[PDB]
């Protein structure tokens, strides 16, 4: 179902509130986003993990340059987070997702394996800052 | 607070770059 | 769902602080912040 | 700190008049001849730009924000 698999959807107004905090490779690694290719067609990929671009770019307020190693079934490259999109998963765009993963053999995770991820966005969210990591991010 | 989107602010593309 | 944002000391960039946490800007990393303006019904006579 | 808006004593405005004020002393007016230039007669309301201090200036120099 296209509806289940929009609940770890990581928008583009979620991530500016995780530029900076650790454990970045670990909540994020396991969720889908909507990267948008470029007319309006869309792609979900698969977040293997993450990288730094050597290009700096400006993202509304904040400003961000760490890149996001995607995946579409076998078709991989660097992507960048300003790309993503803020649309839920089509019923186009699942079917396509659901072909490409069908055709590339990495099984379909688990519909437990989404239930038990999408509480990791959560609980980082209410995260309280008490140990020393508000130095690093300013830095 | 999670997501005001209200869509969104123009999202660029990767092949338009 | 109020954080109790504030306003940094010199950088006047919002932040969200919650309790039990330190007074710091998200940024550079100073320890002055202020409050912003309530929400209420902030009506004068101008007598 | 900024100019009022009405002479206390009489009543009329002269808080539209400070700027005129400035430009006419600036240009080659003196004070004397300013005043009745803008067109204030009673001496009441003259001290209101003789006696007024722009105090705004340096309260604007500590901008919050760039
Ligand atoms: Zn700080
Ligand atoms: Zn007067």
């Amino acid at each position: 179902l296209p509806e289940e698999l929009n609940r770890v959807r990581l928008s583009r107004h979620k991530l500016e509130r995780w530029c900076h905090m650790p454990f970045f490779a670990k909540t994020v690694t396991g969720c889908f986003v909507r990267i948008g290719i470029g007319k309006p067609v869309y792609r979900v990929a698969e977040i293997t993990g993450v990288v730094e671009t050597a290009k700096v770019y400006q993202l509304g307020g904040t400003r961000t340059n760490k890149g996001l190693q995607l995946r579409h079934g076998n078709d991989q490259r660097v992507f960048r987070l300003e790309f993503v999109s803020n649309q839920e998963f089509t019923e186009s765009e699942f079917m396509k997702w659901k072909e490409a993963m069908f055709s590339a053999g990495m099984q379909l995770p688990t519909l437990d394996e989404i239930n038990k991820k999408e509480l990791s966005i959560k609980e980082a969210l209410n995260y309280k800052f008490n140990d020393q990591d508000i130095e690093e991010i300013v830095k | 607070t999670s997501t005001y989107g209200r869509y969104g602010s123009q999202t660029p593309m990767y092949g338009s770059g | 769902q109020q954080p109790m944002i504030y306003i940094c000391g010199e950088c006047h960039t919002e932040n969200e602080i919650k309790s039990r946490d330190p007074i710091r800007c998200r940024e550079c990393g100073y320890r002055i912040m202020y409050k912003k303006r309530t929400k209420r019904l902030v009506v004068f006579d101008a007598r | 700190m900024i100019i009022p808006v009405r002479c206390f004593t009489c009543g009329k405005i002269v808080g539209n008049k400070w700027e005129a004020y400035l430009g006419l002393l600036q240009a080659e007016y003196t004070e004397g001849d300013a005043l009745d230039a803008l067109g204030l007669k009673r001496y009441c309301c003259r001290r209101m730009l003789l006696a007024h201090v722009d105090l705004i200036e340096k309260l604007l120099n500590y901008a919050p924000l760039e």
